[PDB]
């Protein structure tokens, strides 16, 4: 499994 | 940045004209797959990579964020729109042209920025569907996209082409032209 | 002309020596412009414009977003670099090697084209009856594909003797040794 | 660009002194007080905050909206006499401001103005003149003969008997100096003892 | 915390220079900082994982590096008498730090000539019996005179232990010439006790100052003795 990067909400 | 080797993991895009968002993971320059959204189903573009696992449920999850997040900044930057850039158009083959051998024609689109582009091929003024395909919009550091769309081929003498690119950036539609 | 409205998010993780030096650059982008970073270098968001401020302010506020971001050079960088070592990073795709000559009459330009190789790493030469040439050749830029293969096109400008074997050499991390394709003048230009 | 009050605080021990610090790029990050002794290195007082960080007798503060950081120090001591660097980090660049000197004069209880003279221990002749005793409100003006020197105020505090003293010392290799008149270039008090 | 070496150089114009920075133990980044008077803190370079991040305007005789344990080393390949200062280093944890730690900075004294260079003399003076009587403290005095360049630390010893309570050093030289820059300098301090405490005559009162001159390296023509680094002292033990 590639591990991703997640973005924060504003 | 200097370095060996650049990957993104990943390029997470949202837009309103869609609205469309796309997420793709690339590895120096090249695209590792896309999560196709609609169908929420991951879709690899280099046959090794099939043998890895890659939630679609995570692009998902990460392009709502993107969502969300593009409103508050449309609110901030008081309705500020992308500028329409000139896209750069190159036709090209994948191998040298021997008449009547199978051969690959690249039309490489490049400085797209918004990410919406049309791009189709001509053959004495028809459009041709068969044997087409494209990449995603790949991402630059400047973070404007290209995107490089293939039309197979038996290259012959009496055969033409043109590659035709319609955006917003271009007064008129673009023909990019090749011959044998 | 419709009006649009972008959101970019990069997770980019930069590779140096192996893994020895790792670095994560989280970057929020507004159309064009980068507005907020995560560098794993610095260890909290930074705006990179005023319209990232409120953004990077709240997120390092957030002692667990914060732990994440600073974790993740490894659980994400580094853990994909293992699977890259295993596929991309072994992916070896030998050139093909080609001359044609060409004009700008009788023949004086050759044209190297090494096609459908990867990685991009390549080394390509030419040499005139055993000896290198340096004035008179011009390259293409490395020409990406997108089909995870590369080419480019090395051009020498010529005056051919009848005899002179004109010598395209490859160098390419794909191959044992270097592939040598020959062009012979059969005639005097 | 950041702008500090552009001036030596002369202050009176125990009283509150507010500094204040503008910056002019909005999208500026994080904001620091340093603290710097003459001829020292700076040292990291506190980071500044909307809420205002508090740390004893130190209050900083931020507004976003006018621009302005400020640190506040409460019962000024003697010991706070530095001067008080304003810096602002934005995208890629720390910049540090030129900084405002604070200087802490001691309350002095019972004045005692006087004028020694004070003889050398190992050498003989040799000899100093000593102003010391008096208020804080007294300056001392260096001297305009190449002949007689006279170094500026400075505060002792003998720490055990919570005595706290300002003084002077002047000298001169010329036969003619003598510790009545060592001082006359600058106000001296009527009050001022010359044994 | 932070090490800087050598704490006081003097050098010649047109000579190479050599500072040092060890940062706190974990740090990562190390910063470079210039402080004159007159300009504050102007920033060098920042140096990173062995390589310089960040630069900032001054040219390029003045160079850095960066290695594997993190220590720091800055050059200056041609001095001039304008880069006269104190060059102080800051590390931080992570990179682009606004929260740094200072070392106590190299000073760095660049001259035409080494000629003007001189350690001090120190004379110690008596507190006065009227002193005594009428205030019943008394007040040591300590004259350091004639030195230069500025590279003095003055310190006072009572019964072979330092002292701080009741002393007051000035904060800046007199110049004993005060139209040249190479005026040499002087330097009072005050050492003030009970006056009990110094009429004990077992008590023993020394004003001490640290001068720091000239290397071995440096060569030295003149006839008097080669102005080195070294202590200049004078003593006082009171009277009944
Ligand atoms: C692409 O084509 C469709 C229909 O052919 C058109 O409506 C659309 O506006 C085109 N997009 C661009 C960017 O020109
Ligand atoms: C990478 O390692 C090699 C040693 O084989 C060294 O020569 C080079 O300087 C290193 N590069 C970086 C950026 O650390």
């Amino acid at each position: 499994q590639p591990f991703p990067q997640p973005e924060q909400p504003f | 940045i200097v370095a060996d080797h650049v990957a993104s993991y990943g390029v997470n895009l949202y837009q309103s004209y869609g609205p469309s968002g796309q997420y793709t993971h690339e590895f120096d320059g090249d695209e590792q797959f896309y999560v196709d959204l609609g169908r929420k189903e991951t879709v690899w573009c280099l046959p090794v990579l099939r043998q890895f696992r890659f939630d679609p449920q995570f692009a998902l999850t990460n392009i709502a964020v993107l969502k969300h997040n593009l409103n508050s900044l449309i609110k901030r930057s008081n309705s500020t729109a992308a500028t329409n850039e000139v896209p750069e158009v190159t036709v090209f083959s994948k191998s040298p042209v021997t008449l009547g051998q199978p051969n690959i024609l690249i039309c490489l689109v490049d400085n797209i920025f918004p990410p919406v582009v049309n791009i189709t091929w001509l053959s004495n003024g028809h459009s041709v569907t068969e044997g087409v395909s494209e990449t995603s919009f790949l991402s630059k550091s400047d973070h404007s996209f290209f995107k490089i769309s293939y039309l197979t081929l038996l290259p012959s003498a009496e055969e033409s082409y043109d590659c035709k690119v319609e955006h917003w950036g271009l007064d008129k539609p673009l023909l990019k032209h090749w011959e044998p | 002309s419709p009006e649009d409205f972008v959101y970019q998010f990069k997770g980019m993780c930069y590779f140096t020596n192996g893994t020895e030096r790792v670095r994560l650059v989280s970057r929020s982008i507004y159309n064009r412009e980068e507005i907020v970073r995560f560098d794993s270098d610095v260890g909290e968001f930074r705006a990179v414009t005023l319209l990232g401020l409120p953004a990077a302010e709240y997120w390092n506020s957030q002692k667990d977003i914060l732990e994440r971001k600073r974790a993740a050079v490894d659980r994400v960088c580094r853990h994909n670099y293992q699977l890259e070592l295993r596929t991309t990073l072994q992916r070896r795709v030998e050139p093909t090697v080609t001359i044609s000559p060409s004009r700008t009459n009788h023949h004086n330009l050759l044209v190297c084209s090494v096609t459908d190789f990867y990685p991009a790493q390549i080394k390509v030469r030419w040499f005139r009856n055993d000896q290198e040439e340096t004035a008179g050749v011009v390259s293409t830029p490395l020409i990406r594909n997108g089909d995870w293969t590369f080419q480019i096109l090395v051009m020498l400008e010529m005056t051919p003797q009848r005899g002179d074997v004109y010598t395209c050499h490859v160098e390419h991390p794909s191959l044992q040794s270097p592939i040598t394709v020959e062009w012979r003048a059969q005639s005097t230009s | 660009e950041v702008e500090q009050d552009p001036g030596p605080f002369n202050v009176p021990e125990g009283a509150t002194v507010a500094f204040n610090c503008t910056y002019s790029n909005s999208a500026s990050q994080s904001f620091f007080w340093y603290r710097q002794d003459c001829r020292k290195e700076p040292k990291l007082l506190m980071s500044v905050y909307s809420s205002g960080n508090e740390d004893g007798r130190f209050t900083a503060q931020l507004n976003r909206a006018s621009q302005y950081i400020s640190l506040l120090i409460r019962d000024s001591k003697l010991s706070d006499s530095a001067t008080y660097l304003c810096v602002v980090m934005g995208f890629q660049k720390l910049v540090f401001g030129t900084g405002t000197r604070l200087l802490v004069s001691p309350n002095i209880q019972n004045p005692d103005p006087a004028v020694y003279q004070l003889r050398d221990s190992k050498s003989s002749d040799k000899s100093v003149c000593l102003f010391t005793d008096f208020d804080s409100q007294t300056n001392v003006s260096q001297s305009k003969d190449s002949d007689v020197y006279i170094t500026d105020k400075c505060v002792l505090d003998m720490r055990s008997m919570d005595f706290k003293s300002n003084s002077a010392v002047a000298w001169s290799n010329k036969s003619d100096f003598a510790c009545a008149n060592a001082f006359n270039n600058s106000i001296i008090p009527e009050d001022t003892f010359f044994p | 915390g932070v090490t800087q070496t050598p704490r006081y150089l003097i050098k010649t114009r047109g000579q190479q220079v050599t500072l040092s920075c060890s940062p706190i133990s974990g740090h990562r980044s190390v910063s470079w900082y210039q402080q004159t008077p007159g300009q504050g803190l102007q920033f060098l370079f920042e140096y990173f994982s062995e390589t310089q991040r960040n630069k900032g305007n001054f040219p390029g005789r003045f160079s850095g590096r960066q290695f594997s344990n993190s220590r720091s080393e800055m050059n200056v390949s041609t001095l001039e008498l304008g880069d006269s200062a104190l060059y102080l280093c800051a590390s931080s944890l992570r990179a682009e730090s606004g929260e740094l730690f200072f070392g106590e900075g190299s000073r760095l004294t660049v001259l035409e000539d080494l000629n003007k260079v001189f350690p001090p003399e120190v004379a110690v003076f008596e507190p006065s019996e009227a002193e005594i009587s009428h205030t019943q403290k008394a007040t040591l005095v300590c004259l350091a005179t004639g030195f230069f360049p500025d590279h003095v630390e003055l310190s006072w010893w009572v019964n072979g232990k330092e002292v701080h309570s009741g002393v007051c050093t000035d904060p800046q030289p007199l110049k004993e010439q005060p139209a040249l820059n190479d005026s040499r300098y002087a330097l009072s301090s005050r050492l003030r006790v009970s006056a009990t405490f110094w009429q004990n005559p077992r008590n023993h009162f020394r004003c001490q100052v640290q001068f720091y001159g000239l290397s071995e390296n440096d060569e030295w023509t003149q006839d008097r003795a080669k102005p080195v680094t070294q202590i200049v002292s004078a003593e006082a033990w009171g009277r009944a």
